[PDB]
């Protein structure tokens, strides 16, 4: 929900390597490797922010006794970011998730994607060399050909 | 995956020891007959109605050969057949041994005969005046008969004597003093095989065979070394006829105590872990005084054994896959079974009872004992299916004679020790012959799942094959 | 303190969700067995306010609100003595079934 | 092993359908009487975890979940004599009424 | 009826076949609490505030602690979508999958959801800035002429 | 005549809201102490059905209809007398802290 | 037929889970389950009137014991309804319905909604601008132009 150790948790149950449903208990080392990976693959997903962004913040695990705690991740993305770490991990145990699981995290990532796509697309502005027509204020005022960039 | 459940002997763990034990089958008795899919079929125990009153509680049957009927000693009152011929006193169990001219039951220590013609006789020593060998002969244990002689052994001590062939009542005239003394054992009770006395010690089972000795003073009884068996039996009445041989249970001298059987001057054992923890689990003096008997009827070999606070069940017929015990009860909880001291006379078997002053004759068609219903359980064993799904649980009934549509309660435990929700099934149906007891949707098995079949009945519950559709 | 509030009429609801058994049927029966053979059957009374014990037909009914109620009213039923409870919805599906029960009475204190 | 865990806080529910009494009202009067009169309103004590017995006003409130609540808090609620619980829902009803909760006033029956 | 986030929950493992009442075994409530945080999980990720999959769910609070108990509030033709979904989400949490027949019902029901908003959603723009309103109409007199757009 | 035929399986509903604590626990300890502590837990016992009384780890689970429920499905939880009660839901926060539970009879004249 | 429990036990003969050709007597949790998910796609398929409509009547299953008792349904639809409520309620007990009761239920769905799709075909009113030719009796009344939407 609001932490990286119930993200990790979520996407241990999707594999079934350890739940409450399966009576295991999360292995302390599978925490901090899953929540590793976790923080791999967002900071890979991050891409510095030239990429999907979906509000997750990275920790730093240099003052704090460990990464995993807390999560600024939009309650929307939950899903899609769990799901993937399930699938990231899934060769860790070597295991492999299940269609299920790959559908869902292509799904979520591209409902992720979506909101940024929409608003990356904007348009590029008018030609440095395209005028503007007899019809316009700025015709007047000598600004005439558009402005460049 | 159409997967069976065997339900001849369940599985289970031991909440105060943690150790996996057998949860036995409640009066039931696994058949070993290729019924349907499956290899045998569990059929209730048959139920118990009264034939008539007695005086008092049972305490001994002996079927007696010379006259033909069975000889019951209840209470305080002996009882042949219907009718009430002697007069016995005492309260605890009694040890009889039928003669071709008395009927005699050793109580109190004294071997006391109760002649066919209405006399009674006590043994004694022959009078002084008469000139015959004067002998000790203390408190009578137990008793036996062979060739003309009656066999009982002084209490507390390893001597046992023999009666003399002209006047019963008196021991033998000149040789009536015979001793088990090839360990320092007492002999805890005396009993016939064949044509051997044996000696039954707290360290070793002694036999004696005649050796038609003629000159007076000879002992007419010597050892036989080659068939002496190295155990013995724990009290005066644990053991009994079984299989043309004697089984019995251990004496606490030799090790736990576990139920055995003679073969060939050796002692083989037949009772599984379950059964040997639940005898350990009673003290000395409780396990002793439990009385263990032979009872046979259709093509079952029942070997009961009373307990004080167990009545265990071994099916020799049904030992095939190995030893199996059922563990008969009365009432819905834990007591103890009413039925005790089972024969069979003329056409149906009759058996006493422990509390009320009654005798009881099995009856076949109905499960209910003095017109009371019973519980039957039934146990499959633990088995690992893991992330599993279980939706067809069909057990085959014998549905038909019945009063009610009595219905079985399927509940389905997890670690094996404590049970789920009780679900209501209906088991048989009166007068009714194709009824299926069939349960959908059971539920998904995390890791260990294990199967509970109680009936609550007055009528014959026949328990077949159980199949689960493991999908 | 003396006397503490508390609430008669107790509720009975589902095993698995927080519903409330509508229309349901209670049967009242011996220790460790099926409660609906009238073999097995063991009368229960209504205590009305007078104090008034009455026996009633032996089938409970459970309104809206999982609570007993005999002639529209919702009424009070005790027993003779433990029983065992076989509690079946509308349409006959078991909520639960229990062996052993016992819950004394803490009125007639004086009787 | 004697007894069985059960909640002991009293959930009051409507008669006639499950829910909670929500802001509804409890009345606390004599012996068969009714509590709604001011008269008929007997002194009423809360009880501490420590054992502090104090006083309140009559008219009892009631949360969302059906537990009586004073100042926001969960608070058993007991009187010194044998009282007749009168419990009325927020819009104003007799969702419920009992003459006599224990049947006996432990009052006078101390003696 | 199927009132409360437990409800869409225990009945969708039922669909699966785990805890379906009348069952010997029950999953542990545990299994079910972190189920129902799947199901918010996975609503959240439709509903993608305004503009993706309206159901008209109602998301759990901190005054109403057991999420379970909540009622959903989705439409009474909404619920078997959310039924028959998210019972493939717990389908490999007990590594079980789904049938066929559970994923062909939960595509259509979601298709189903999305119907009506997708319909409510086409709303064609209006005119351009620079499209004139011809000498017909009237309020080519009132010097409106070009039309204006946003 | 002296039994009440009652809700066997105890109903533990949420203070602030009408609705079962899912995943709720409760801790069984002495009178008047904390029962979160393992050394002020006391014994806790189910009782199935065949009268044995197998004891559970404290941390008793309530499921999403306010009963109690072990690994599996409802059992009979069963304490000595004096047991206390701590409902904490599984978030962490606190529900109840009834201290002694013998203190909750509606009826204390008798004790 | 005529009533919501012989529709369910209807489905279940069909899936062969319960039926007097198997003597399998149904079992109320069985009754209970198959009936709410028969309510579940009759609401589904009406779709608050947007949808198919077959004159199902939703009982409120809050003021009767039981919701299973009576349905407005009409006589041509029970078919396709009962197999329909089969097929969704195959995956319940792990059973898939056989390829017969699939084709019936689309069969009978296509059916149901033929009527329903033959009404609503209709045709959009004459678009605002297009105007009465010279001879109609209109022209004289000085409608002229088609009368919007």
């Amino acid at each position: 929900i609001k932490t990286k150790g119930d993200l990790v948790r979520a996407a241990l149950r999707k594999l079934g390597v350890a739940s409450d449903a399966t009576l295991t208990d999360v292995e302390p080392q599978s925490m901090q490797d899953a929540v590793d990976d976790l923080e791999a693959m967002m900071a890979e997903w991050y891409q510095d922010g030239k990429g999907i962004i979906t509000g997750y913040v990275f920790s730093d695990d240099e003052n704090p006794p460990a990464e995993g705690d807390d999560h600024g991740l939009r309650s929307s993305a939950v899903s899609a970011v769990f799901h993937n770490l399930a699938c990231r991990i899934a060769p860790d145990y070597a295991l492999e998730a299940t269609a299920k699981i790959i559908a869902t995290a292509k799904y979520g990532k591209e409902l992720l994607y979506k909101q940024t796509a929409i608003s990356r697309a904007k348009r590029a502005p008018y030609p440095s060399r395209m005028p503007t027509g007899s019809g316009n204020s700025f015709a007047n005022l000598n600004e005439w050909h558009y402005f460049p960039g | 995956p159409i997967q069976q459940l065997p339900m001849m002997k369940g599985m289970g763990k031991d909440f105060k020891n943690a150790d996996y034990i057998d949860y036995l089958p409640v009066n039931m008795l696994a058949t070993p007959k290729e019924i349907l899919n499956s290899s045998g079929y569990l059929r209730s125990f048959p139920g118990i109605t009264k034939r008539y009153d007695m005086n008092g509680v049972s305490r001994g049957v002996e079927y007696n050969t010379a006259q033909n009927a069975v000889y019951r000693v209840c209470g305080g009152k002996l009882y042949k057949g219907e009718s009430e011929v002697g007069d016995v006193a005492g309260s605890g169990r009694v040890s009889m041994a039928h003669g071709r001219t008395s009927q005699a039951v050793g109580v109190n220590g004294q071997l006391v005969e109760y002649r066919y013609d209405g006399t009674v006789k006590t043994v004694s020593n022959w009078p002084a005046d008469s000139g015959f060998t004067q002998y000790e002969l203390g408190s009578v244990r137990d008793i036996t008969r062979l060739r003309g002689r009656y066999a009982w052994s002084k209490d507390g001590t390893d001597s046992w004597f023999i009666t003399d062939l002209e006047d019963e009542s008196h021991p033998d005239r000149y040789s009536a003093q015979y001793r088990a003394e090839s360990q320092p054992d007492g002999i805890i009770g005396i009993g016939t095989w064949r044509d051997f006395i044996v000696c039954f010690g707290s360290s070793t089972i002694e036999y004696f065979s005649l050796t038609g000795a003629t000159t007076a003073g000879a002992a007419l009884y010597v050892a036989q070394p080659s068939l002496m068996v190295q155990k013995s039996i724990a009290g005066t009445y644990c053991k009994t006829p079984f299989a043309d041989s004697y089984a019995f249970i251990s004496h606490p001298a030799t090790g736990a105590p576990s139920v055995y059987i003679i073969g060939s001057g050796q002692a083989s054992p037949i009772a599984t872990a379950s059964i040997e923890k639940i005898i350990r689990s009673y003290t000395a003096e409780e396990m002793a005084t439990g009385v263990m008997e032979t009872l046979r009827f259709d093509s079952h070999e029942l070997l009961i054994i009373h307990l004080p606070r167990h009545v265990l069940v071994y099916d020799a017929s049904s030992s095939q896959n190995g030893p199996q015990w059922c563990v008969l009860k009365t009432g819905l909880y834990d007591d103890v079974y009413r039925g005790v001291d089972f024969m069979y006379e003329g056409n149906q078997i009759t058996c006493g009872d422990k509390s009320e002053a009654v005798v009881g004759q099995l009856q076949f068609d109905i499960s209910s004992q003095y017109d009371k219903q019973q519980e039957h359980l039934l146990f499959t064993p633990l088995f690992k299916a893991d992330n599993a799904r279980c939706f067809d649980l069909e057990v085959e009934s014998s549905t038909g004679v019945a009063q009610y549509a009595d219905r079985l309660f399927l509940s389905a435990t997890t670690d094996g020790i404590n049970y789920g929700r009780e679900q209501m099934i209906e088991q048989n149906e009166p007068f009714v012959y194709d009824k299926r007891v069939l349960w959908k949707r059971v539920g998904r098995i995390r890791r260990l799942i294990g199967f509970k079949l109680r009936v609550i009945t007055k009528s014959p519950v026949t328990l077949s094959g159980c199949q689960i559709r493991l999908e | 303190a003396n006397v503490v509030v508390s609430n008669p009429r107790p509720i009975f609801t589902e095993s698995r969700s927080f519903k409330a058994v509508a229309n349901g049927k209670i049967y009242i029966g011996q220790i460790d067995t099926d409660p609906v053979n009238p073999a097995n059957q063991i009368p229960v009374y209504i205590e009305n306010e007078d104090g008034s014990h009455v026996q009633i037909t032996q089938p409970l009914i459970i309104n809206a609100a999982g609570k007993i109620v005999y002639n529209g009213q919702l009424v009070k039923i005790v027993t003779v003595q433990g029983h065992s409870m076989a509690i079946y919805d509308a349409n006959g599906s078991q909520v639960d079934y229990i062996a052993n029960v016992l819950k004394y009475d803490p009125d007639q204190y004086s009787i």
